[PDB]
């Protein structure tokens, strides 16, 4: 229980970009996701929900 | 999918299965025209010439 969940609460995943990939007519604001990542300390450690 | 009534949901029901490539990222013209290449690079080594 522990363990799995050091796994999903600490991990690093994926998230494309805006436009990049094929985008639509006209686009302009490309940038770029940054969703999960690893957690950075013993604080943010102790603050998992098991 | 295989809804209540029994019908069929398939991906031409959600998904625009087409064909195209692995990036839409690099866009290349000759003489402002639309082309593909290669960009051959030499061997260490090797003769540029030969």
């Amino acid at each position: 229980d522990v363990i799995t969940a050091i796994k999903a609460q600490n991990a690093q995943v994926a998230a494309g970009q805006l436009g990049g990939t094929p985008p639509v007519k006209g686009q302009q604001l490309n940038a770029s996701i940054i969703a999960q990542t690893r957690l950075t300390s013993t604080e943010e450690f102790g603050k998992i929900l098991l | 999918k295989v809804n209540q009534d029994g019908s069929r949901v398939l991906l031409r029901d959600v998904a625009k299965i087409e064909l195209g490539g692995e990036n839409y990222d690099i866009i290349a013209e000759f003489n402002g025209q639309p082309a593909s290449g290669l960009g051959i690079k030499l061997a260490t080594g090797a003769n540029a010439l030969d």
